[PDB]
């Protein structure tokens, strides 16, 4: 027959599509789970859907996942209060038979279960407390403090006066009655979470607003014989804006910060007004360019908007990382609109943050020296940067921070002899030449 | 506090003597 | 103005002793509604 054909294997696939979506449930998932969820029908697959949420929470690879799985089903017991309704009640007889099992490790995979779906609103405080008295009624004792880690700090705001009569019979236990060693320190643990307050036990994926979880807390009591309706889960035959184009916002930030550089004394001083403004880290590149232009209004290189670079590097890393952006965005970009009188202002500028190890050496390397990659005023920005690398460190150090910068943009030496008779004609040109020993020993060999 | 820092008062100083720690200075 | 400008003030105990650094700073001029004066400091060219 077609017709049980065809309704066989909608069965199957709506268990073969609950199946992979409950196994691949995680948080940040749980929208697009129950979304597709949603669309296969859930109400045919009834206990499809339930039994697929049992088994995965049973099995003991999860229990992690146990607040992402309660999470769906408060999702569900929000969408159709039915799906939770009849959860609910296959979760107190799995607890029932695997405590009269004395299964301990099934009983809190269930328990842990119950707790988030409390916490969830999916059931009462009332079916929680009554299994609290069953497990305190034997020792039952590993079991009951999983429960209460979890769930008292709900159940304490919502039931407080019954609950704290559950935490005075708990706390005869430790005081007037002796109990195995390993078992106790839990126990006692739990009081000190008490006193601290649960702040532990109250972290998970509150998805639903509280009026969007339509609120069906199912009052079912584990004392009420549930209807265990494995049966649903069986095959059967159904006969059934304004664009921005000014950056006014920006100037004010502009002009602020220009009122800070110029009311200050000392550089120490203009350091910390700009770091007791708390600058964003978006605008903290734009505060260094907003410096380096107003070192360029002076006229001339002043020690004052160096040693305010300098307080600004050593404070947090990411003004380091703006001056080695804005080294980069001065050098690459910058360098064809600055006249010459500013071009000596800046590489006596940059020649005294690196000299003093602010920027490193490697900030160098991205410097090229060839007649393409070049500029004429390019090579103007290198001459007054290696005045303020000599006058500082002297001639043989700076000959010593260059060895170790192994770098290829001012020093070419796998070939390209163009490149050799360019760099050394540049270097003496500046008026240092003794760094160019190394390369007139490779020409030669090339000749 | 007044850690060594600041003034004897500020009566005759003509300012508030409002102290505040450099934030330049740290390393 | 020349006084609209942060004091520093560093640990007289000890500074007689070495040169501390500028560890603090001391309010120069006070007012209600905070005005960042420029001071000519800024705007004469120095020596070196």
């Amino acid at each position: 027959d077609e017709d049980i054909k065809f309704q066989r294997e909608n069965w199957e696939m709506i268990r073969s599509h609950v199946s992979p979506i409950i196994s691949n449930l995680t948080m940040d998932n749980l929208q697009e789970s129950h979304r597709d969820l949603f669309q296969v029908n859930i109400l045919i697959g009834r206990n499809i859907i339930c039994k697929n949420v049992v088994d995965f929470t049973l099995n003991k690879q999860n229990g992690r996942l146990i607040p992402a799985l309660s999470a769906l089903i408060a999702l569900l017991n929000s969408d159709i209060p039915d799906i939770g309704e009849t959860l609910a009640k296959e979760l107190m007889l799995m607890f029932v038979q695997q405590f009269n099992r004395k299964d301990y490790v099934s009983c809190g995979n269930i328990l842990q279960c119950l707790s988030i779906l409390f916490l969830y609103d999916v059931i009462h405080e009332i079916v929680i407390l009554q299994i609290l008295l069953l497990l305190l009624e034997k020792n039952s004792l590993r079991l009951v403090i999983a429960v209460m880690k979890i769930c008292g700090w709900k159940l304490a705001l919502v039931s407080k006066k019954t609950h704290d009569m559950i935490w005075e019979k708990l706390r005869y236990i430790l005081q007037t009655q002796e109990l195995s060693s390993t078992l106790r320190e839990s126990l006692e643990t739990l009081f000190e979470i008490r006193q601290k307050d649960y702040k532990s036990g109250s972290q998970g994926l509150f998805i639903l607003d509280p009026t969007s979880y339509t609120v069906h807390t199912h009052s079912y009591i584990v004392s009420d014989e549930d209807e265990a309706n494995k049966e649903l889960g069986n095959f059967e035959k159904c006969e059934n804006q304004i664009y921005d184009m000014t950056s006014t916002n920006d100037v004010e930030f502009k002009k602020k910060i220009y009122l800070v550089l110029k009311s200050s004394l000392s550089g120490d001083e203009a350091a910390h007004k700009l770091l007791k403004l708390k600058i964003a880290n978006n605008l903290k590149k734009s505060v260094v360019d907003i410096i380096i232009k107003s070192s360029l209004q002076e006229s001339t290189f002043s020690k004052f908007y160096s040693i305010l670079s300098e307080r600004m590097i050593t404070f947090h890393r990411s003004w380091q990382t703006a001056y080695n952006e804005t080294f980069e965005q001065n050098y690459t970009q910058d360098i064809e609109d600055y006249e010459t009188d500013q071009l000596r202002i800046l590489g006596k500028f940059w020649g005294h943050l690196i000299s003093y190890e602010f920027l490193p050496m490697d900030c160098l390397k991205i410097i090229k020296l060839t007649e393409e990659e070049s500029c004429p005023q390019g090579r103007i920005f290198i001459k007054f940067l290696f005045q303020e690398l000599v006058n500082e460190l002297g001639l043989d150090e700076l000959q010593l921070r260059l060895n170790s910068s192994k770098l290829d943009g001012m020093f070419p030496l796998e070939g390209d002899a163009e490149h050799i008779r360019y760099s050394i004609n540049f270097f003496t040109a500046i008026g240092l030449g003794l760094l160019t020993e190394d390369m007139r020993s490779r020409l030669t060999i090339i000749q | 506090s007044y850690n060594g820092i600041g003034l004897k008062s500020a009566k005759g100083s003509s300012t508030s003597g409002h102290v505040q720690r450099s934030l330049a200075s740290n390393n | 103005s020349a006084s609209h400008i942060l004091i520093p003030a560093s640990d007289l105990s000890w500074s007689k002793q070495t040169d501390t650094g500028i560890t603090h700073f001391r309010a120069g001029m006070t007012h209600e509604d905070e005005k960042l004066i420029p001071t000519i400091f800024r705007y004469i060219t120095t020596w070196e």
